[PDB]
RNA sequence: UUGACCUCAAAUCAGGUAGGAGUACCCGCUGAACUUAAGCAUAUCAAUAAGCGGAGGAAAAGAAACCAACCGGGAUUGC
RNA sequence: UUGACAUUGUGAAGAGACAUAGAGGGUGUAGAAUAAGUGGGAGCUUCGGCGCCAGUGAAAUACCACUACCUUUAUAGUUUC
RNA sequence: GAAGACAUUGUCAGGUGGGGAGUUUGGCUGGGGCGGCACAUCUGUUAAACGAUAACGCAGAUGUCCUAAGGGGGGCUCAUG
């Protein structure tokens, strides 16, 4: 499946949950007991990976929450035309579908292609849809 | 008390919520500064 | 399937017919797919790409450039296909006239799986750019068995600009040849293609030098 | 007025903006902040021109 | 709740069926009180058999068509082929039922031959004077009994020429089975130019 | 339409001797006389046409039979009444061009 | 229109069935409820028939026909004269004119069972427990 | 000017009629929840109780826009 | 609160979108020229001329078709605003 | 006078709606709550030499992985010194 359940007191700092159908990276979790009986409940502060945006919720701790699949891939550049990158993998297979990012980390990618670095591209897959978060220079292999 | 206005109840004197209600909100609810384009003391 | 094998039969019959007895030309003529895609948006919709290996070849005789290893251009030597070395790559050092000249002298080339990774760095992003970009072979594999397969090749790609072509074939071959490669061209774009058989916007037989027969 | 939305925001002009001078549109725009938000906009686009020249 | 190896028990009893109970105690008294009915409408009609004559008729379904019974009343063209009006007819006490038709010649030759009979065994008094007492019987169904016709006579010959009476059933399952299907070739292979 | 006298196929039953008894008046009911044949024929050259079947008579002059029976079978309950009434405007179109 | 259900603010107070105040129907018709209305304007009258005149977006029109169960021409003139007898006070009340049998379903046929010979009649007959004397 | 017609009124005009009671049974409208489901929301209780309108000695229904598929039956009601 | 249908009739203009009938059109620089792109194409020729090797240019030129985007006329046209 | 086939009204359809309605908010447990899972399972032991056998007893494990890491055959012998 794309996506697998999980318990709230099971999830920790630096994973990944789904909040209102978004993937989401937590930056804050807080527990506070509800009533003196009462279950404690669990306060989840995420950020969404692709938008940016903070996505907050409180749940109790024995419900489940949805996690997502998210896949890292290291892909060397080919080209960067029309806002769309080319990549190459290893065995030879290439993907162009690839959107160019959009901030100040497609600028960097762009003036760094520009200027003729080798360049290292980490683009992540979660439900469906794709990015690019990062990029490197290769130390060897020149 | 709860019971007798939205803004009632609690061990401090508060709101809770915002006093910003909407000007789609129904008998009952409409308590507060209904439809406020903005707030506050301006300068 | 909208479109029907025994009206595929017919196109193909008065294409051949108007290709070989009618109007005979001294170069081998290619028969070509020329497909346009509608309700489509290439900015925000996935942008396709697939590859299919025909069993009989379209294109028995197209220019292939294999960069090759010390194994790779030993083999080339029986395979008869043309290749420049490593050092050679090195010897153009990144001159872009001189490879320009190369992206129009070969359609097509295949590379090693050692030196795919340092071909963009020996050679750029114009191949990228052209669309001719090395595909790897292996020590494992047979070149020459290769070259048919790539030879054979027929690629999608959506790029930018919502109409496609391929070569189907040549006017030469047996018509039920023409007929299953043509149906299993059309099955494979729109396999490729998402909410099928509704995005064709237009499907076009023709053969070279001669006149385009609409196939819906 | 082709584009999408776009009657849906007539509509009310007229019905209660209808009787108003430019200068009180003006000022009620400033009130609203909605004119900072063009301004933005604008000056977004203007960005993005000068960032294609410093690469250049 | 469920217990031991019993039957499985459906007892419509959830509702308030308490206020709804008939016991029947006034089954002695209402039979007496409907003889009494009888007796006094026998008394007001005193010349009169207490009933109309009702025609033989045949049982609707196949688990009763083998039975013949009695119907609501005679056909329009059962009582002309009697000779006497529709009219006059419900005056001299013939059941009449316009909505029944005549489709089988056995069933309208027996109800015309009751209605004969009927007709022999009536006496019809002057509407003025005389009115010459006659001691009335009280079931016209009781002196005209409904009798199943004889269909057979009990022994015969037998006529024995190879069929079985399985092989023909089966036929006649099989072509009514696949009937359709065959006009359906035949239809094909006539417009199969 | 006789009987087979056995108890399945496709005439079981008994043979008995049929007597194919007098018409009944009420199954005529639906039949038109010449007096409301006259009437109906008054009546529609008073009133003329509704604006569902002046939108008809133009799909059968544009879009077609196909159409205008779909649209007819939207607009009245059933398609036997949708067919009966393109036909009758059919009708209407065909004597009114002869007009 | 519809009837709304009068409860005040849409407050029910019980189960989620029913809940719903506003796409509910009475079981009557227009036409019913119009003739029972000219019926309680002349008491004195016995409501014969109704019918449609006319409609627009906010009202139905009925004209409905009355019979004077104390005239003497309708006291004589013995096709009539049925409408005098005291069985026939308030038929429209009682669901015995046309619109009225119409609503309460009465008519012969197997998609009126539950409806035949009146519903509340009909099931106290499949409700009731019948036991005999000798039980059987 | 006069006399009609149509429509709408007024009379302590001549003569009538309706309301209210009763309500076991009857014809309709409206309409729950307790309860059961070993929880509970569809369901059930129940097309019931409560509420409202309208009759009679019975009421209602009733002489097929019926049932059927048979060798066909033949208004309604009840067992 | 928003939309549709009905209540709901009577008149004029102006835009837009489809059907299918046909027309023309594309100029940063460099490069013999006005390069919308694609894909085939090494021979096509009507001139024995144009492409091809070769020049430049991201993209190359004949000879073929296709697909967009534009402008453009018309229908007892279909329609929406 | 104003307004005008737009409001209004009727019926559907989408949104909003703790203002209100109805209901729910596990179990084991050296009391309950927090904790844990002893809640479906597996190995060794407790376990008293057939079998069975408890505790929130002890030491651990499972919600996978594998087109071979399955099946057949042949050849060879491993850790370590
Ligand atoms: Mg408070
Ligand atoms: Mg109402």
């Amino acid at each position: 499946s794309a996506t697998y359940p999980m318990q709230c007191s099971a999830l920790r700092k630096n994973g990944f949950v789904v909040i209102k159908s978004r993937p989401c990276k937590i930056v804050d979790m807080s527990t506070s007991k509800t009533g003196k009986h009462g279950h404690a409940k669990v306060h989840l502060v995420a950020i969404d990976i692709f938008t940016g945006k903070k996505l907050e919720d409180l749940s109790p701790s024995t419900h489940n929450m949805e996690v997502p699949v998210v896949k890292r891939n290291e892909y060397q550049l080919l080209d960067i035309d029309d806002g769309f990158l080319s990549l190459m993998n290893m065995d030879g297979d290439t993907k162009d579908d690839v959107k160019a990012p959009e901030g100040e980390l497609g600028d960097s990618l762009q003036t760094a292609f520009d200027e003729g670095k080798d360049l290292m591209v980490t683009i992540i897959s979660a439900m469906g849809e794709e990015a690019a978060i990062s990029f490197k220079e290769a130390a060897r292999t020149d | 008390n709860p019971v007798d206005h939205p803004h009632g109840g609690g061990n401090h004197q508060h709101i809770g919520k915002a006093s910003t209600i909407s000007r789609g909100a129904v008998s009952g609810q409409k308590a507060g500064l209904i439809a406020a384009r903005r707030t506050g003391l301006l300068r | 399937s909208k479109i029907t094998s025994s009206q595929v039969r017919e196109h193909v019959k008065e294409l051949l017919k108007y290709s070989n007895e009618t109007k005979k030309r001294n170069f081998l003529e290619t028969v070509e797919l020329q497909v346009g895609l509608k309700n489509y948006d290439p900015q925000r919709d996935k942008r396709f790409s697939g590859s299919l290996k025909l069993p009989n070849c379209p294109r028995p005789n197209m220019s292939i450039c294999i960069f090759g290893d010390a194994f790779d251009v030993d083999r080339a030597k029986s395979c008869g296909v043309d290749a420049m070395s490593v050092d050679d790559l090195k010897k153009l050092n990144k001159n872009k006239k001189l490879i320009k000249k190369l992206s129009k002298k070969y359609n097509a080339f295949i590379a090693s799986e050692v030196l795919i990774k340092q071909v963009p760095r020996l050679l750029g992003p114009q191949l990228s750019k052209a669309g001719k970009f090395p595909t790897p072979v292996s020590h494992n594999d047979d070149l020459y068995g290769k070259v048919t397969d790539v030879r054979s090749t027929i690629k999608f790609q959506l790029k930018k600009v919502l109409c496609l072509a391929v070569a189907v074939g040549n006017v030469e071959m047996e018509e039920d040849v023409l007929v299953n490669q043509i149906l299993m061209s059309v099955n494979f774009f729109v396999s490729l293609l998402k909410k099928n058989w509704q995005n064709v916007g237009s499907l076009v037989v023709k053969s070279s030098m001669g006149p385009a027969f609409r196939l819906y | 007025s082709n584009v999408r939305g776009k009657r849906g925001k007539l509509k009310k002009i007229q019905k209660k903006y209808a009787d108003q001078d430019e200068t009180e549109r003006l000022l009620r725009l400033e009130a609203l902040g909605t004119l900072k938000g063009i301004e933005k906009q604008q000056q977004r686009k203007k960005e993005e021109i000068m960032k294609r020249e410093v690469r250049e | 709740a469920i217990s031991k190896n019993l039957p499985i028990l459906k007892n419509h009893f959830r509702k308030h069926w308490q206020e709804r109970v008939k016991v029947h105690f006034d089954q002695a008294g209402k039979k007496v009180s409907r003889r009494n009915a009888r007796a006094t409408r026998a008394a007001k009609i005193a010349p009169r058999p207490l009933d109309l004559l009702r025609p033989v008729v045949r049982a609707p379904t196949v688990k009763y068509n083998r039975k013949v019974r009695a119907g609501r009343g005679f056909t329009l063209a059962e009582v002309k082929a009697a000779g006497l009006t529709a009219a006059y007819a419900r005056t001299i006490g013939i059941a009449v039922d316009h909505r029944r038709q005549n489709r089988n010649q056995e069933i309208f030759d027996a109800n015309v031959q009751r209605l004969k009979e009927y007709q022999s065994k009536i006496i019809v008094f002057p509407r003025n004077g005389k009115a010459p007492e006659a001691e009335q019987v009280l079931s016209a169904a009781a002196t005209f009994p409904i009798a199943q016709p004889a269909t057979d006579v009990e022994a015969r010959a037998v006529q024995d020429n190879g069929e079985s009476a399985f092989r023909t059933l089966r036929l006649a399952r099989s072509e009514k089975k696949f009937r359709g299907i065959r006009e359906k070739r035949a239809r094909e292979k006539a417009e199969a130019e | 339409t006789v009987k087979t006298g056995i108890a399945i196929g496709l005439n079981k039953g008994k043979k008995v001797t049929s007597m194919t008894p007098a018409p009944k008046i009420s199954y005529k009911k639906g039949a038109a006389s010449n007096r409301t044949k006259f009437v109906r024929s008054l009546v529609r050259e008073i009133a003329g046409l509704s604006p569902y079947e002046r939108r008809l008579i133009d799909l059968i002059r544009n879009s077609g039979e196909k159409r205008a029976r779909k649209v007819a079978k939207k607009r009245l309950g059933s398609f036997t009444r949708a067919k009966a009434k393109v036909e009758e405007m059919n009708n209407i179109i065909a004597a009114s061009r002869r007009h | 229109g519809n009837r709304k259900r009068p409860v005040p603010k849409g407050a029910t107070y019980g189960k989620p069935t029913n809940q719903g105040v506003n796409e509910l129907k009475y079981q009557r018709s227009l036409r019913a409820t119009a003739e029972e209305r000219v019926g309680r304007r002349a008491a004195n009258l016995r409501v014969l028939n109704s019918y449609w005149v006319n409609q627009d977006s906010t009202y139905k029109y009925f004209e409905v026909i009355l019979v004077d169960p104390q005239h003497k021409a309708i006291r004589r003139d013995a096709r009539y004269n049925w409408i005098c007898d005291p069985v026939h006070k308030h038929r429209e009340a009682r669901g015995l004119t046309a619109t009225g049998k119409k609503s309460r379903g009465i008519n012969k046929g197997h998609k009126f069972n539950n409806t035949k010979a009146g519903r509340r009649k009909t099931w106290k007959r499949q409700n009731t427990l019948s036991l005999w004397r000798y039980r059987k």
